[PDB]
């Protein structure tokens, strides 16, 4: 797609020193029955030991990353139904970019920490062609989640429609559900970017049966234009 | 630039007379039979290269080699190749 | 207000952003700093010292080396006419500062002259500046590294077995080491005994070793000779007395031994007792650790699995979906690069060898690198020259040019 | 259609529903839910194929039968349909669910698969997605069915070269 | 494999008609019908260490072995689906090893169908071999390879 | 079954018989080691299985976003918060009920109407 990216490959250690200091267990010294809730930790396939209570190790390591210390590629999912840790570092991993929602509005509701004025203040610095993506990803207001981590988290389709409360509809416009959850992890920037180059100048895409598409993406390969001006 | 072909005889050639050589000067009697399945081999892998018994017969530079059988085997080849369809 | 709500057109405005400090190239782009930066190094230092060390090592940008000439400073709308190879020098401080092979660098890197300059800066040097690099450019034309997708590694998978057949299940876990030589060698945990037939036996299979050995045998081998124990290292409640039953079959296989002497010597006197402490060393489950006193983390997990495996034997997790993208890895240009420069990095140094190893007592064929590399991305052959295809065939093609978008 | 869904669903999730010959229960809940959106889809058309008065062009092409069946008239101007793989709609490839923007353990209809907008009025990231794997499908089935179907084309025809009706009569 | 086969002549519209003859064909084996298959330690072969058990044999006694038992309770509601009586079971169990194996079995109206047995220098080991070749190479009514079957 | 293990040499127990006073034993075959037995059951062989289950809950399956609320009311505390799904059961046959939970006490109540569960 357009907005997918690549792991490149962090480092263990950082994450493992990380970890045995903040609750881990290390597996030499472990003994079953003693702890049946054993939310065993893994990080890149490997088992190096468990934890206790969980709940705050995770919302350390997220908030860790968010600020930047762990590599916001990397990624760590809680399978909680299961008791499992699975932290990952891998170089090959497939994930795109998304919209946090945490809830901690103490002014209403669930909500995009992200704000009409981190906008404006990005708009600001496209007139001037300091604030770039890298800032929106170190001020934790987007992050980078995979698709084992995509698993474990819940998705808003758009930032407005799918928040507000219901206290008509148009006859002509299509029919999108509802907003039955208010579990909301994270949000999608636009859907658009589900598409991959070629779909992406298709218009109206969503107007044609699928195989239509799928043929237009292999001519625009086919006609003629102007592959660069040297 | 000859023909494959033209190679395995000349292999063949050339495995045949220093076999023959081997029995007419000093013949270390059981040294011969170490040539003899040279001689068997190229005269085999010349009319057919795809066996069970691996060695591929390779031709320096990794060219498998096309053993006359190679030609008429199917599809792109003599019988379906050159006959049923030209 | 710097903190109100976000509405559709908003949106946008992020992405543009998400390009501004991207482009449409990061991936390709990224995956090669990565191995030009850090990865190119640690391949260099591993096994390389011999009985002479390599220290660090130096990346110059791209430069030509030619008869009845100096050496000129290269970049890349020249290369592509005069069909070179946008590569760069490759230094490394050897230990008694030295040549050795050309890396192709890839345009809009961090090593190509590209990165750094501007519109007009650009345009001086014929190089559109709409173009985004990405590519290489071998022998002249504009070859690409292609996203090679596979099935990810180090992860336990448990699978269904065909009705015609002697295993029931089995768990899966492909062990790669992620740096130094890559050993690619695998777990298996099968499961005799169908659905129904008596004597439903747990066997798992180890790399060098013929045939199949019983989870207790490796247990006990792994110094857990008390059962039971063994069954705190696969049962983790023992209010789940349908698994434990389970087990019960099993252990009554390797009763036939009882210490941690048999448990190895089943793996082959004296002789082959060592063998197999090696083997459970640096080929068993090899991920993880190979090298000692860590008995325990690797029984834990060939319990691990063993669980696992049981938990779908009885209906309570469906089988492994083997096309879940986020067990799928692609593996791009970076990585695919480091692949070769392994392999060919070796034959140099097991050819450094040659020199001494002739000294009864300047050696160091650098061009062995330099072509390696070409021949890969020239053709898309990687694995190699010799008598063998032995490459995957397909990698490396000549980028589209039909139009921008394409 | 969506409500006579809904009544089969916690009339399911409160076990009052019958196994039917239709084996397993949960494979005798889709056969109803399916059967009762189709039955939805066809018949939603059946309406607007009646209201396209006899001037309208795709009408005409059909009528004529140059080109066109009805069914094109429903999935542009009515509603698309519910989309499938193997039979069995939108299945969970995400633990116990379709999207990441839906709950766990949502059997409804907007999740399994089922475009309610017409090609007119446009699907939804969710429709539009779902709807790909569905058509994609074809696409493959093409890729192997092509790879057999030539050898046996060949063979009946290598089989039977030499058969041809003799002056006798006979063959 | 399938294969359809149709009733005869007159015998068509007679619904019961058609089970009685499925259960006639459909492959049946002990295993289809047991719940479980349990050993045993009683000694005493005129009263079992089980409760439930008792009323049982006091009633095949008043109209050697071995003290290893081996218990099978069976699924009621599959001794109808495809007709089927204790006796027959059994009796077929018997007729099955024949003068070498004792074999007993409530009646068709205890609310837990059984049937207790023992055998006649390692008795365990051998009374597993007769676990098996029981389960799976005994049959009761139908016909080999057909498993299920439809109207 | 629940089986057992001997003491200071925990292995597996298999069990003998004591001829002359007719009775029970089980045994080690690496040690010496011999208890009377716990019952006279010594093996079972369940074919058929009856198995309607819920998932251990870790306590935490408030947390977890990716399930659904239900604005239900428990038998007991009468609380509003709910977080239901379905039997971990990967099994075909299975049922579709539902097993909700209270997130202000920790209690599993079914939608059931046919059957009782307390487990
Ligand atoms: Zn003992
Ligand atoms: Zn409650």
């Amino acid at each position: 797609s357009l907005m997918s990216c690549i792991s490149v490959g962090t480092d263990p250690m950082p994450i493992i020193t990380f970890l045995s200091e903040w609750g881990m267990e290390p597996l030499e010294d472990y003994v079953p029955h003693q702890s049946p809730d054993a939310t065993r930790v893994f990080v890149n396939g490997v088992w190096h030991g468990v934890h206790r209570n969980p709940a705050r190790l995770m919302e350390t390591l997220r908030t860790l990353r968010r600020k930047g210390d762990i590599n916001p590629e990397v990624s760590m999912i809680r399978d909680i139904r299961e008791k499992e840790l699975k932290i990952f570092t891998d170089a090959g991993r497939v994930y795109r970019p998304l919209f946090i929602v945490e809830d901690d509005e103490s002014l209403g509701h669930k909500e995009l920490k992200v704000r009409k004025g981190h906008i404006a203040k990005l708009m600001a610095t496209e007139y001037q062609d300091e604030y770039t993506w890298s800032s929106l990803l170190n001020e934790g207001l987007v992050e980078y989640i995979d698709a084992e981590e995509e698993e474990s988290i819940l998705i808003a389709m758009q930032p407005e429609d799918l928040e507000p409360a219901e206290a008509d509809v148009d006859p002509a416009k299509r029919i999108r559900v509802s907003h039955h959850a208010t579990t909301f992890t994270h949000c999608e920037i636009h859907p658009s970017m589900i598409l991959g180059v070629a779909a992406s100048i298709i218009p109206f895409p969503d107007h044609n049966q699928s195989p239509r598409n799928t043929y237009q993406s292999a001519m625009g390969k086919q006609a003629m234009g102007v592959f660069l001006t040297n | 630039g000859e023909d494959d072909l033209t190679f395995k005889l000349a292999d063949i050639l050339k495995a045949n007379i220093s076999l023959e050589t081997l029995e007419h000067n000093g013949a270390p009697h059981h040294a011969i039979e170490e040539a003899e399945s040279l001689l068997q081999f190229h005269v085999a892998t010349y009319m057919d290269n795809d066996i069970a018994g691996q060695p591929q017969a390779l031709q320096k530079s990794g060219r498998p080699v096309k053993s006359i059988r190679a030609r008429l085997k199917g599809k792109e080849g003599r019988i379906r190749g050159n006959l049923m369809g030209k | 207000d710097e903190s109100a709500p976000i509405t559709a057109e908003d949106s946008w405005a992020v992405i543009s952003a998400f390009f501004r400090e991207k482009g449409l190239v990061s991936q390709q782009l990224d995956s090669f700093n990565q191995f030009v930066d850090y990865t190119l190094q640690d391949i260099i230092c591993e096994d390389s010292t011999l009985i002479i060390s390599f220290g660090k090592i130096y990346v110059t940008k791209p430069m030509v080396n030619e008869s009845d000439g100096v050496t000129h400073a290269l970049y890349p709308q020249e290369a592509r006419l005069r069909n070179l190879t946008y590569s760069s020098g490759l230094f490394v401080d050897v230990k008694k500062k030295v040549f050795i092979g050309r890396l192709p660098i890839m345009l809009r890197s961090k090593n190509c002259y590209l990165s750094e300059a501007t519109e007009s800066d650009l345009y001086k040097l014929k190089e559109c500046p709409f173009d985004m690099g990405g590519y290489f450019i071998i022998n002249g034309s504009e070859k690409v590294l292609i996203a090679q997708e596979r099935s990810a590694g180090n992860i336990v998978q448990v699978f269904k077995k065909a009705a015609p057949s002697p295993i029931s299940h089995v768990a899966e876990i492909r062990s790669a080491l992620e740096k130094g030589s890559r050993f690619i060698s695998t777990l298996q945990v099968k499961l005799y005994g169908r659905e129904g037939s008596s004597a439903r036996t747990i066997k798992a299979t180890l790399p060098y070793i013929k045939q199949d050995i019983p989870i207790v045998i490796i247990f006990r081998a792994l110094g857990i000779i008390p059962d039971g124990e063994i069954l705190e290292h696969i049962c983790y409640d023992v209010n789940d007395w349908q698994m434990l039953e389970m087990l019960k079959p099993c252990v009554e296989d390797g009763f036939v031994i009882q210490d941690r002497e048999t448990a190895l010597d089943f793996i082959g006197k004296e002789k082959r007792i060592q063998y197999a402490k090696d083997i459970l060393q640096k080929e068993f489950l090899p991920h993880i650790t190979q090298l000692e006193g860590f008995e325990s983390r690797k029984a834990f997990f060939l319990g691990y699995m063993i669980n696992r495996l049981l938990l779908c034997a009885l209906d309570r997790k469906d089988q492994d979906d083997r096309d879940h993208f986020g067990k799928k890895r692609l593996d791009l240009a970076g990585p695919l690069l480091a692949q070769l420069f392994k392999t060919l990095f070796k034959k140099l140094t097991k050819d450094i060898f040659r020199y001494m190893q002739r000294t009864v007592e300047l050696a160091i064929n650098a061009k062995t690198i330099t072509s390696g590399l070409k021949y890969a991305l020239a053709t898309g052959n990687w694995g190699e020259q010799k008598k063998a295809m032995s490459s995957r065939a397909g990698v490396s093609q000549v980028l589209n040019r039909y139009t921008y978008s394409s | 259609a969506k409500k006579k869904v809904l009544d089969v669903t916690k009339e399911a999730q409160a076990n009052l529903l019958t196994a039917k010959h239709g084996m397993t229960l949960r494979e005798s809940f889709e056969d109803n839910v399916v059967r009762f959106l189709n039955e939805a889809r066809d018949k939603a058309g059946r309406l607007a194929e009646v209201n396209l008065k006899d001037l309208n062009n795709v009408k005409q092409m059909v009528m004529a039968g140059s080109k066109g069946s009805f069914i094109n008239i429903a999935q542009m101007s009515a509603c698309v349909g519910q989309q499938s793989v193997e039979g069995k709609r939108i299945a969970f490839g995400f633990v116990d669910r379709t999207l990441p923007h839906f709950s766990k353990d949502d059997y409804s209809p907007e999740s399994k698969g089922f475009v309610e907008n017409s090609y007119l009025r446009g699907l939804t990231p969710q429709e539009f997605f779902f709807h790909a794997m569905g058509g994609r499908e074809g696409l493959i089935d093409t890729a192997v069915k092509t790879a057999e179907t030539g050898y046996i084309q060949r063979r009946l025809v290598k089989a039977l070269e030499d058969i041809m009706v003799h002056y006798d009569n006979t063959t | 494999p399938s294969l359809t086969v149709y009733l005869e002549p007159g015998h068509a519209a007679d619904q019961e008609q058609a089970k009685l003859i499925r259960s006639a064909i459909e492959h049946t084996t002990l295993k289809s019908v047991t719940i479980a298959s349990e050993i045993y330690y009683d000694p005493d072969p005129r009263s079992t260490v089980i409760p439930e058990d008792e009323e049982i044999i006091q009633l095949h006694f008043s109209l050697q072995q071995s003290p290893w038992l081996l218990r099978l309770e069976l699924d009621r509601a599959a001794m109808n689906d495809k007709d089927l009586t204790m006796g027959q079971v059994g009796e077929r169990i018997k007729q099955t090893f024949k003068n070498d194996l004792f074999v007993i079995w409530s009646e068709d109206n205890d609310e837990k169908l059984i049937i207790r047995c023992r055998v006649v220098a390692e008795e365990d080991h051998m009374l597993k071999k007769i676990e098996n070749t029981m389960l799976e190479n005994i049959t009761l009514r139908g016909v080999e390879n057909i498993e299920r079957v439809v109207m | 079954t629940t089986f057992r293990f001997c003491r200071d040499c925990n292995n597996m127990l298999y069990p003998r018989e004591d001829k002359e006073n007719n009775r029970l034993l089980f045994e080690c075959r690496t040690c010496s080691y011999v208890e009377e037995a716990g019952s006279p059951l010594v093996y079972r062989h369940e074919l058929i299985t009856n198995i309607g289950e819920t998932a251990g809950v870790v306590q935490d399956i408030g947390s977890d976003p990716t399930l659904p609320r239900s604005d239900r009311e428990c038998p007991k505390c009468h609380s509003r918060e709910n977080v239901f799904f379905q039997s971990q059961q990967r099994r075909k046959d299975t049922s579709m009920v539902l097993f909700f939970v209270c997130l202000s006490c920790s209690h599993i109540f079914t939608s059931d109407q046919k059957n009782k569960r307390t487990q």
